[PDB]
């Protein structure tokens, strides 16, 4: 109504403008939330362009922030939530660990409470299954039933290897809802982060067309 | 903050000139821009306003259609650009902040303005007093009156005090016509209703000399009182 | 058009 | 036949009624309409809801074989048939295009992509529907409503049928065909370098849908607009086909909800939620 | 024996204390809350006026 | 070693204390009272604007300016008569689980996974909302922080503590410990000399601003605590907790009052507040809906469903007249 009200009408006007235009480059960002039992902490290195710690990155014109919380000591059903709607979850986990001491058994148990979350219904995980190279001296030296008894074939990375995949990717009780990018992970320059960036463009694509209703 | 004015000088009548306003020390792109002027002896008149953004533009009746008002967010810079000049445009121009928002303070700080010279439905705001002799320590109360209820249904009363020190610019006291300026100390007060407007002074002194204007800030295009001049 | 040639 | 025929029109007009409507219902309060794709539904029920509500003047035109509304009804009645067909059939295709530029260009669309875009575009669709429709008023009266531009009269009925069958069967069809093979295309390309996809899945899915969502709208309209041209350039006796040709063209206006709407997310939880 | 010194100091602080009887706190909560009944606006609906809302 | 035998003692003797000093059945002393009836709010606005789910909202002093904190990284002030934005602050960490408006109204606060609880001058020359403080010194996350004046606030954090800081230097000047869990929430007294806070060791502790010490310890949940406030006296507090279960404890009976509760209720509060008479306690639940309870009688007398998401932030203005939710949704709703 009066000239100052209509001014500050005006004012308001344009910060909605600028939250729209600031929340339309946010969502063209790609969270990624890094899990890990443990701490592969330290598959963050691979590119190289206080509680959380977001580590910002750029590939293919597509920019990750990659949220830490390894150094929350909270209980993690407090702050869990807060990242309810990341892209997807990077979950690392050592091969070579099987051996170690159990830790395998660890991870096992992690995934199976972070895969089947209330807030990660539909949230894929892409699972890096990181140092395979001293898992196939540890697995040439001491057998992988070690850590699993069922296991009933070659103490060899071809099949050792794919039977520890499968043993994880089977803790999923939603297949349907979302998917596991199971992937060995290995330097290879721009390697793990082109995986990263496959399959965090595939969730997009599954998310944009959950958005339109093309499917 | 600063905010300082250049362009002006002499030109002949008819002819065109451009001032320009560089702000320095504020955020200018979020700030409502005014030009205001004030001929040689005279009061002040509020000449264009453009707002935060460019999206609204307001002209004095006197200067529509020969004075174009611009803005250079990213370069912190104010334009008047001025054609077909007369006599009347003779003056000193004032670059003024203005910022809109619940309980903001607009015409909160003026710039030192730029002379030009040439050669040869509204509300009115009535300030009938024209010089007071006053001696340190007294109290006096400067009046004003307008020819419209100020006071919006919004409960707001858009009135505005500013005081001029002799060679200085404008430099706001009140607005709204209760709340005290920033900067400003508690002697100075103001009061009133529906066109009926009182400015006070509890223990004048000295740098208090000077004239003190009355505007309303209810509806554009804004006007001003002819300036209460108060002497020893 | 509608009903019927054309 | 005429009563049995009637009764059906009443039961498909009927039911495309509730679909779209209820459609509507869902998107105005539950829903709570904010994105473009929102907006686009919502054209799209008030243009199939539009067009559906004129059977039974049609069908009494067929039965009755005289139209007892007046010249003006005649006027409206067709005008706003045309003006809904097309306008249907628009915002079908800016919803396949909306889609095209929100899967395959996922970043640069965002500015496309908003509530103001979605009504100007609405607004122009309605505005080209009404500027290719008005062809009709300027020329029906009462003969049996029917139209009887000046002679020569076939040059002008193919004229119109032609621009009809052009820009509101082809243009469509030719950009709602090249938006969706442009979709499975890149769920196809991004899906081999996943590094977990085995047999094709979840494109299993959208094959399929999308060769759904064409296959519907393009044999619901190849018919009319095959039997009209047909018929300039040819033409035939007995006809009575017509009837199924524009039962057809209005039956598309009855599955619209059932891929347009229930199957999208928003709608499927605002219709549980009643 | 850590902290099962500093712990027990803490609770014999707390346990030393004056404790009225819950009559008399319900008798306040409820006296506070029928003084201050006709002044809440929630409590009793103010006319369309006296609203800014 | 044997010295925890001692302990078990004291604690037998506390609670006789408190069961010598229980005589009422406060639900059986307002038998005789007039029911407060049916409670009807309409939401006579919706603020709009936030991206992401809001975390936290809070009133300013003046009952019509009003912060709210969401996961946009977005700190926008409402004029809440007029749905005009006043400010948007953009934060540095989008992690923002709290929110504060100082009563001043000079400066709002907030904080969240970062663990620092930054401080933001609303009234500047430069004509913008400049950060002019970052408290850092909690080891965990700061779930609220409330302002005591302009130049001292109180934080909680996940690290199991809370701490009172000076804005000038930008230290801890007190720091309280005790809880054996995350410290969710906070509550100042009208007095503002002595706070309370609720913790997930399903425990309340009434602390003392000046001294530091906890003054007194509040059981009684079986899960634990997300919301609590204090009752407009300053006598009594209300606390609500993940068993759906919101209570009332006082201050001087150092024991519980009522119990807020019911079978068709199995949701957790996320937020606590009462009204200007503080005869009806609000809460939010994660049903997607808020409650409005008679405080006296324990019945509910209203229902705020409005939200299509869990309602996260609840809170009434100074004067009485509003009631403002935010929830996941992204949107706030002032009710009246």
């Amino acid at each position: 109504l009066s000239a100052e009200d209509k001014a500050a009408v005006e004012r308001s006007k344009m910060i909605d403008r600028n939250l729209r235009e600031d929340g339309e480059k946010a969502a063209r960002e790609v969270k990624l939330l890094l899990l890990g039992a443990g701490e592969g902490k330290s598959i963050v290195k691979q590119m190289k362009i206080t509680g959380i710690v977001e580590t910002h990155f750029t590939f293919k014109d597509l920019h990750f922030k990659m949220f830490d919380v390894g150094g929350q000591r909270s209980e993690r059903k407090k702050w869990i939530h807060c990242f309810e709607g990341v892209t997807a979850i990077i979950f690392c986990v050592a091969l070579s660990d099987y051996d170690l001491v159990n830790r395998m058994h660890e991870s096992m148990k992690l995934f199976d409470s972070i895969c089947n979350n209330k807030w990660f219904t539909d949230t894929s995980i892409i699972l890096f299954l990181n140092k395979k190279d001293l898992f196939e001296e540890k697995i040439k030296k001491s057998p992988l039933t070690i850590c699993y008894p069922e296991y009933a074939g070659s103490n060899t990375y071809e099949e050792a290897a794919a039977y520890i995949q499968c043993q994880f990717e089977d803790l999923n009780k939603r297949k349907d809802t979302k998917e596991i990018y199971t992937h060995f992970t290995c330097a290879t320059d721009t390697k793990n982060v082109q995986f990263v960036f496959d399959a965090v463009t595939d969730v997009i694509i599954k998310n944009n067309l959950k958005d339109c209703g093309l499917f | 903050v600063q905010l300082v004015e250049s362009g002006g000088g002499l030109v002949q009548p008819g002819g065109s000139r451009k001032l320009s306003c560089s702000a320095s020390g504020f955020a200018f792109s979020s700030f409502g821009m005014h030009w205001v002027r004030q001929a040689p002896e005279k009061g002040l008149e509020w000449v264009a306003y453009i707002s935060s953004g460019s999206g609204t533009i307001y002209y004095a009746d006197t200067v529509k259609g020969r004075f174009t008002i611009s803005r250079d967010d990213p370069k912190n810079t104010l334009f008047l650009q001025m054609t077909s000049l007369r006599s009347e445009d003779t003056a000193m121009y004032y670059c003024v902040r203005s910022i809109y928002y619940y309980g903001s303070s607009p015409f909160d700080f003026w710039g030192q303005g730029t002379t030009l010279t040439v050669s040869s439905s509204d509300i009115v705001m009535t300030q009938a007093t024209s010089s007071v002799p006053v001696t340190p320590g007294e109290s006096v109360s400067i009046s004003c009156r307008s020819s419209k209820s100020l006071l919006h249904s919004n409960g707001n009363t858009y009135l505005y005090w500013f005081l001029q020190r002799p060679g200085q610019s404008p430099q706001l006291l009140i607005y709204r016509m209760s709340n005290l300026a920033s900067g400003v100390p508690d002697r100075f007060s103001g009061s009133g209703s529906g066109t009926a407007f009182t400015l006070t002074i509890s223990r004048l002194e000295a740098e208090d000399v000077g004239v003190y204007y009355c505007m309303q800030h209810l509806e554009y295009p804004l006007t001003f009182g002819a300036g209460t001049k108060l002497e020893l | 058009x509608k009903y019927f040639p054309x | 036949s005429a009563i049995l025929i009637s009764f059906i029109y009443s039961v498909v007009c009927l039911v495309g009624l509730c679909g779209n409507s209820m459609v509507i219902y869902v998107i105005l309060r539950y829903a709570k309409m904010k994105t473009a794709t929102n907006i686009y539904i919502l054209n799209l029920a008030i243009a199939d809801e539009l067009l559906m509500l004129s059977v039974p003047f049609l069908v009494t035109s067929t039965l009755l074989r005289h139209w007892p509304f007046g010249a003006l009804l005649c006027r409206l009645v067709l005008s706003v048939d045309a003006v809904n067909m097309f306008t249907s059939i628009y915002c079908l295709t800016v919803l396949s295009v909306d889609r095209y530029v929100a899967v395959v260009h996922p970043i640069k669309a965002a500015r496309y992509r908003r509530p103001t875009v979605a009504k100007v575009v609405n607004l122009g669709v309605w505005v080209l529907s009404l500027l290719v429709i008005l062809p009709i008023v300027v020329f029906s009266r009462t003969a049996a409503c029917n139209m009887l531009m000046p002679e020569p009269a076939q040059r002008w009925l193919v004229g119109f049928v032609l621009y009809t069958f052009l820009m509101g069967f082809l243009l469509p069809v030719g950009a709602i065909c090249l938006c969706y093979v442009l979709i499975i295309a890149k769920m196809r390309m991004v899906a081999l370098k996943a590094g977990w996809q085995q047999r094709k899945r979840s494109e299993r899915k959208i094959t399929l849908m999308v060769m759904m969502v064409v296959m519907v709208f393009v044999i619901c309209w190849m018919p009319f607009y095959v039997v009209q041209l047909v018929n300039v350039f040819a033409e035939q006796d007995d006809a009575t086909v017509s009837q199924l040709s524009v039962i057809l063209g209005y039956a598309n206006s009855c599955a619209n909800p059932i891929l347009y709407g229930f199957l999208s997310d928003n709608f499927k939880r605002s219709f549980q939620r009643i | 024996i850590a902290q099962a010194r500093k712990l027990v100091e803490q609770l014999k602080m707390e346990a030393n204390i004056d404790r009225i009887k819950v009559s008399k706190a319900a008798a306040d909560l409820m006296a506070y809350c029928e003084a201050h009944a006709k002044e809440d606006p929630l409590l009793t609906p103010v006319p369309a006026s006296e609203n800014p809302f | 070693d044997q010295l925890r035998q001692e302990a078990e003692q004291l604690k037998n003797q506390i609670r006789d204390a408190r069961k010598a000093c229980a005589d009422a059945t406060l639900s059986q002393i307002t038998n005789n009272i007039d029911p407060v009836g049916r409670i009807q709010m309409r939401t006579r606005r919706t603020l709009r604007g936030h991206l992401a789910k809001i975390y936290a909202m809070h009133w300013g002093t003046d009952s019509r300016l009003l912060v709210s904190a969401s996961q946009d990284g977005k700190l926008i002030i409402w004029d809440s008569y007029t749905t005009n934005k006043v400010h948007a602050i953009p934060l540095r960490s989008s992690w923002v689980m709290t929110c504060a408006y100082a009563p001043s109204g000079n400066y709002v606060a907030c904080g969240g996974l970062d663990n620092i609880c930054s401080i933001y001058n609303l009234k500047t020359r430069e004509g913008n909302v400049r950060v002019s403080r970052e408290l850092a010194g909690h080891t965990g996350y700061l779930s609220c922080c409330r302002f005591l004046d302009d130049n001292q606030i109180v934080t909680s954090s996940g690290d199991t503590t809370c701490a009172l800081w000076d804005i000038e230097t930008g230290q801890q000047t007190t720091t309280f410990t005790g809880h054996t869990g995350d410290v969710m929430s906070l509550s100042l007294a009208p007095d503002t000399r002595l706070f309370v806070s609720g913790a997930c060791d399903a425990s309340a502790k009434l602390w003392d601003v000046r001294e530091g010490m906890c003054r007194q310890t509040f059981t009684g949940h079986e899960s634990d605590i997300n919301a609590i406030c204090f009752f407009p006296n300053g006598n009594a507090f209300a606390t609500g907790s993940d068993d759906a279960t919101c209570r009332l404890f006082d201050l001087r009976a150092d024991q519980e009052l009522m119990t807020y509760s019911h079978d068709n209720i199995i949701c957790g509060i996320t937020s606590v507040s009462f009204s200007k008479s503080g005869r009806l306690l609000l809460a939010g639940y994660d049903d997607f809906n808020c409650n409005v309870w008679d405080a006296l009688k324990a019945d509910r007398a209203g229902v705020l469903a409005g939200h299509d998401n869990r309602v996260s932030c609840l809170g009434v203005t100074d004067d009485g007249m509003a009631v403002a939710t935010g929830s996941w949704d992204s949107f706030l709703k002032i009710w009246n």
